[PDB]
């Protein structure tokens, strides 16, 4: 069992990640080290009260180098260089990836320089020899010997895969496009301010923010028989949390709604067990926090165009929803560790 | 990239840096 | 030329309307009259005042029946029964339909009843009834005689329209699908409390709520040749206006991106010149308001996957946009209202 | 004994009067049957997923005639007056008024002349004849056989009250005034409509909207000797829950805030025990979710000013540290009946 | 005579100013260069687009380095230090401090350093030596030999000052208190992340966020006669724009609301005519953007508590207006030379 | 101010327009 | 339709009933 | 209590980690 993991950026999923894990059954994985660009009592003082989780019920104590959920101590560091931070010394098995901005490969690499065994990323990964890896459609085809460097892929995509996936081993997707109405992150501001996207600039409790994104694309590189059939698209909007994507997909083998709504049923059911939700109610994204899958399907808005041509429509918190998904990377790894 | 593709580089958790591909 | 006309409806596609119409440098009709569940004070207060279009520059005041701007001076009523409106006594040539309730054709009458000449419906037209056009794509065919009871269809419908069109005509369209994200509109709850439609129910400010839509379906009225071919949907986030939709059609005429773009600017001015703007800029929201045009083609988005399958975002300001698509609609009357 | 109780309006006020009586360990009550305009079909549904407590954990079902919460059914209702309501012939002892509209001290006991032995209020009690009651204030002075229409009173008004209550004591109230920066209610529109308050004809989530109020003459009560001695007002803004108060009171008798704040972490062990709370930490409204409080201060924000001037803070969840105070009283009853 | 000026922050409030200015009839000055932490493209933006504010009447133009404007054309500078700035080699004799960082006169000698010579702050003073100003408290001692080293201190204050003037005048505050409501400011984070004030650190639109304020006391540096004598706090809360000041003060000459709601009146047109306005009407934070005065009086609210207690409401839109109290102390300096 | 909002206020007063919460 | 088919046939333009195509 | 905002807002006194604007 206990290999080690430390968690760079104790950023939102970063924590989100952790009160996931905590909350579980049992574990192979031990949380053990968190740097952050932060001081401990204010990385504290957030694990506890927290805007769109609501308060810890937990005993969290926090000294000047580190703190303790339910007398269990992991770490504080306070160093930006991921070099610079102590993982063989530590004796370092695992990273989460959590700064949202350590995400290549290359600069990625920092924490196996620093001496971590192993890295896995909470972000799309940017660059060459990288495992991306999602839960329910791939998370079997995981040899711990591969990859050093492993990303948990996006938000989105973690919700956007364990779908097409079904939609293809199923009644065979030919092209595709789509768009995640999402709701807004960190890497925009809170006014119209200076920016490298001049949309991520543009004051974001208020807009409607086009983002060009990749959680479309990518979904090639984990369900190969996809290679570029998807791109997707990013409308931002003022709720803090949780989100839902409007897939749409032509195919080759015609069919209607109930099929594929009783197709993913079973899923949420049987193969996607414990991955998809499945929604036959008139429900609001608010009511989709604390989800466990990644994937809620909500038939309701399910349609179907002449027997052939196809849309669907899942709601996955962004948030917590994904931070799950890497609990359930990180154990693997574990669970294969040598 | 005539300012960004350094000011990033060498400051990339600068807020007007930070690209999260949701 | 001046023909009589009033509103049975001054609460949003009201103000917006005719805000609209006193903001025409050269116009058909003379608005006469309102009828509205407030009072004078109050359609005095809100014409002005808007938190949206924020005020009016104009002079405004009123006294115990009615309200006066720069000049005109028109009628504030209290009633709820439409034929219990003085139609007839007034020579009320033109009604507008902004209450949102009086949809139905049944309910449209009521004003002729009453004793009124012609109603215009600012939304969808329920059941058998109605000639349902939609400015710059078929109003082609507009002839007072054809029929009395006429509707604008709906903000987004609008969207749909002049790109659905152009769609058709440079490569016409086999079906598609549609995907509005729309700003909340009164029929919505603050926070929940009861509603038939229980998405309709749900807190509209803190929460993306989905909704039924026919508004796509609300094509064909227009588009003889596109029969139940793009059934859409839409989802309402939280923002006081300003809309954009989501479209995506398998073309027949096989083609790629920017040659898409090429026709939306070649219409963007040739036929469209003031129904559709051209937009590459990087914009949100906030870049829409005050906007004239209608469908608002975010060309830097547009997404042509294997050359059939077209996908393209497309704004608007749903309030406003349409509070000109009427007063345009709405002079076409004036010059054949034989 | 049980006295038997049945809801008037399942509104806010009234869907979370259910969920914490609901909850409790040891009850006095029984809920037997909710009038809301509303089918079944519905109210199970906005009492199953409230917009902000979160999913509702619990057996809920409905039919055609009830909605069933984990085990016991109550009857549903959809009687706009009071009086063709069913209440002798279901003894029902005790009903909620929280419609908020037969908060009037006579037509309030349309529920009696309908069969009901006392009505409860949500709101003030205006006009002449009507009880009111600040759980943990006068509540000692409570007499069966005083009044049958009784009433919580405004969410403010019971965050106000455990505060002035008790430097009326220490130190001595010459006068003051509050305001209370709010969470928007469901009484100004969505956007901006008609309405007879024209600020609340405004759009409550996009401006800040401030109202009169009798929530502090409201003091001036259940604190007899505060006799038009505080008035004051409040703002409304765009957090769907929990409001917070500014109090700006005189004295006749000079402090300290180092003290000021201990007398107040007194009564956080004492004669408000489950009154007033308590924040050494640094918070922000949606920290005080599902706070099972009357009055939050922030000791820290406190400051005095001379030591005869006192600006004191106190948060509160205007949706259920208030239906906690209802429950409370409502039980209160159930146990001084006859 | 007709001096140059410099730019240095340029985001919201920098460029504000900049439109305040490009809006004028006159000018004693001419921009030609901010330093921005941005690019150029980026400049143009935010200055011709705008959530709050809204696009920028005019032909607008960048280029690689720098931007023009409707001719008058502004040179763009990238530093993080201000001691690499060529102000003596530009002859930059004014600059603008809008980074809002170099409050103390530490950061405003390091552009004098660099060759301008002399510096307004938009944000308070810090530590001694720095200078301080509010048109209509003391627009009058003011005298160019004093100090290069000036700020306007804080929106928050332009609104406090102009107001408690004629409050000591015609009444002789004894002592007070007051509640900045206020809607956000870029000094936030969107969602929870790390932060050295706590409360500043989560989402700031889903929660009343407290922060702690200077505006306060520290306006005791126009009218020393309230020497520590006010004092108050701050209660941030979900607009991006307007807000308003809670003031209460006592007297010694006493009062009815309607007296100093008359005073405001004289002032209004008079003294603080520019400074101040005077809305009765009923209405919202959104009405008030673009309002050029400093403070503006809704007149409902004023009140008193037997003569003496006193409180009164000022609508500021921090943004838009604090820069008309800059723009003009801008052009106090330009036109006093030397 | 009673030409309306309170003839009619007097009559449908779960409306759109006349709810009044003392608060 | 249990409840709203026919309230929402009475009282039409009533916070509740109230749809916009959108 | 600043056990690490000083250094950090010693280099950054922008990056928003550390802002503040005295409203
Ligand atoms: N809701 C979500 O946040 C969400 C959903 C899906 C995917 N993701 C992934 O989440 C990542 C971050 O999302 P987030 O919510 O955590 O935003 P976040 O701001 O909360 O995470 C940023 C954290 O990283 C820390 N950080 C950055 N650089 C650092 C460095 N060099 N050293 C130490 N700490 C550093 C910062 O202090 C900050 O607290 C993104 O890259 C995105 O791909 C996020
Ligand atoms: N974005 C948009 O706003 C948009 C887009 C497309 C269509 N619409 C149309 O807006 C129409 C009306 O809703 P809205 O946008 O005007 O919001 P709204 O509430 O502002 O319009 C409703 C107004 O009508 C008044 N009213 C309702 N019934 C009345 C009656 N029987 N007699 C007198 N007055 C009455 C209401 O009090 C209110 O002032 C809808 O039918 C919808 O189709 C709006
Ligand atoms: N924070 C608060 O919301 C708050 C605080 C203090 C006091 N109050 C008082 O609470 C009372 C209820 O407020 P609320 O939040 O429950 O408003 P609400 O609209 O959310 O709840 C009212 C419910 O009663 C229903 N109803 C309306 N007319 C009816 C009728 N004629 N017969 C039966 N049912 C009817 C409504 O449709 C709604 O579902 C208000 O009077 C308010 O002043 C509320
Ligand atoms: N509420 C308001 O809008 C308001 C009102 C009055 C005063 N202020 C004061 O205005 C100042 C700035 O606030 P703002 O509202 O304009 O936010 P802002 O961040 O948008 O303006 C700051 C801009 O300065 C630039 N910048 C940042 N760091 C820099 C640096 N080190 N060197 C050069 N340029 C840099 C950035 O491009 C940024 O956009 C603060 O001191 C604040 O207290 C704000």
């Amino acid at each position: 069992m206990t290999i080690r993991v430390a968690i760079n950026g104790f950023g939102r999923i970063g924590r989100n990640f952790l009160r996931c894990w905590f909350g579980r059954q049992n574990t192979d994985l031990e949380v053990v080290a968190i740097n952050n660009t932060s001081d401990a009592r204010t990385a504290a003082h957030l694990l506890e009260y927290d805007s769109v989780l609501g308060r810890f019920n937990a005993d969290i104590s926090y000294d000047e180098n580190s703190i303790t959920v339910n007398g269990k101590t992991m770490k504080i560091v306070c160093d930006r260089n991921p070099l610079n931070l102590p993982w063989k010394e530590w004796d370092i098995d695992l990273v989460i990836e959590s700064t949202g901005v350590f995400v290549t490969a290359e600069g990625a690499s920092k924490h196996i320089q620093a001496g971590a065994k192993k890295v896995l990323i909470t972000a799309p990964g940017k660059g060459e020899g990288v495992g991306t890896y999602v839960i329910g459609v791939n998370d079997s085809e995981y040899r711990h010997e591969d990859f050093a460097v492993i990303s948990n892929a996006s938000c989105t995509t973690n919700c956007l895969a364990p779908v097409a996936k079904v939609l293809h081993d199923n009644f065979g997707i030919i092209k595709g496009t789509m768009t995640t109405t999402h709701s807004y992150t960190l890497d925009q501001r809170i006014l119209d301010a200076s920016h490298r996207d001049l949309r991520r600039a543009r004051a974001a409790a208020v807009n409607i923010v086009p983002t060009t994104t990749g959680a479309a694309k990518a979904v090639a590189l984990v369900i190969p028989e996809l290679k570029g059939k998807l791109n997707g698209i990013a409308l931002r909007v003022p709720t803090p949390n949780v989100s839902v994507v409007d897939l749409v997909v032509q195919v080759e083998k015609p069919t209607i709604t109930e099929q594929v709504n009783e197709v993913l049923q079973k899923a949420s059911q049987t193969t996607m067990k414990g991955i998809i939700k499945y929604s036959d109610l008139p429900l609001v994204s608010s009511d989709f926090r604390g989800t466990d899958e990644s994937s809620i399907v909500d038939s309701s808005l399910t349609l179907v165009m002449d027997g052939d041509l196809v849309k669907v429509i899942a709601w996955y918190d962004n948030e917590w929803g994904y931070s799950q998904r890497v609990v359930d990377l990180a154990e693997l790894a574990a669970r294969k560790w040598a | 990239e005539p300012f960004f593709g350094d000011y990033c580089s060498e400051n990339p958790d600068a807020a007007e840096c930070l690209i999260y591909d949701d």
